[PDB]
């Protein structure tokens, strides 16, 4: 359909909070230019996981509502969505990096990382290709994933679902409006999420084979 | 206190 008012104000401050996003240079041209080494990548890799939660937390705390919410609940929203957000902002990076693509996958699959945990996410990144989803429809789920009801720890769920359901509805509004032609791309984005929610026990395991790590990230993350 | 730092980064600005 079309977007009322209220949807039409709530979409730009998605976007204008989520169009923040940065790629430091200085990531970028360790990458492409730096010691290719398992040690070297899985450092690079911690950098930009830490850059992404700085910038996860900007656009978390921008959302609209989020300021309402229980300061408890908040920070348990952050620390729930931190693996999901991260996995979908890096799924995201096919518009935005172009060579570097190889370069950092290559990095990434010598991260020391185990081979089981690099197929699924891949996959995944793969699998999210096929979508080609808008950059709205990134914000969009990323906002729904963020502020998700289901997160533990948290005291007033349903404060949370009043967030997050008027999102959906600009989503899947979205997605007639971006793919007309496709009526079930809405509920196809909404399966990858249950495929993104995969990935918490993939990073937890991971995150025992030790190997370094940020303070940003020992938080957030649960570590020790 | 424990998640000292995120409550930091999010009472930023
Ligand atoms: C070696 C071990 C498995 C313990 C490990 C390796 C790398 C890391 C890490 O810092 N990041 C990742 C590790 C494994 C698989 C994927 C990642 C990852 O995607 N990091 C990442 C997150 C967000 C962004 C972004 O959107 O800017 C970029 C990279 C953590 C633990």
């Amino acid at each position: 359909m079309e977007l009322t008012p209220d949807q039409q104000t709530l979409l730009h401050f998605i976007m204008d909070s989520y169009n923040k996003q940065r790629m430091p240079q200085e990531i970028t041209n360790k990458i492409l230019k730096e010691e290719f080494s398992a040690e070297e990548n899985f450092l690079i890799l911690t950098e930009m996981a830490t850059n992404h939660v700085q910038v996860l937390v900007e656009f978390t705390k921008k959302l609209p509502g989020f300021q309402t919410l229980d300061h408890e609940d908040q920070i348990a929203l952050l620390k729930g969505s931190a693996v999901e957000a991260m996995f979908l902002r890096s799924a995201e990076i096919f518009n935005k990096k172009l060579g570097h693509s190889d370069l950092l996958e290559e990095r990434i699959r010598n991260s020391g990382i185990s081979d089981e945990y690099i197929t699924p996410m891949f996959s995944f990144y793969k699998s999210i290709g096929e979508l080609k989803m808008t950059q709205e429809e990134y914000a969009l789920l990323t906002a729904i994933v963020i502020l998700s009801p289901d997160r533990q720890y948290i005291k007033d769920r349903e404060a949370v679902e009043k967030l997050q359901e008027p999102l959906l509805d600009v989503l899947q509004k979205l997605c007639k409006i971006h793919q007309p032609e496709n009526p079930q791309h809405f509920a196809c984005l909404l399966g990858r999420l249950t495929e993104l929610r995969t990935f918490n026990h993939h990073h937890a395991e991971m995150l025992m084979s030790w190997r370094k790590f940020t303070p940003l990230l020992c938080e957030i993350w649960d570590v020790q | 206190k424990e998640n000292a730092l995120l409550r930091y980064l999010l009472d930023k600005d």
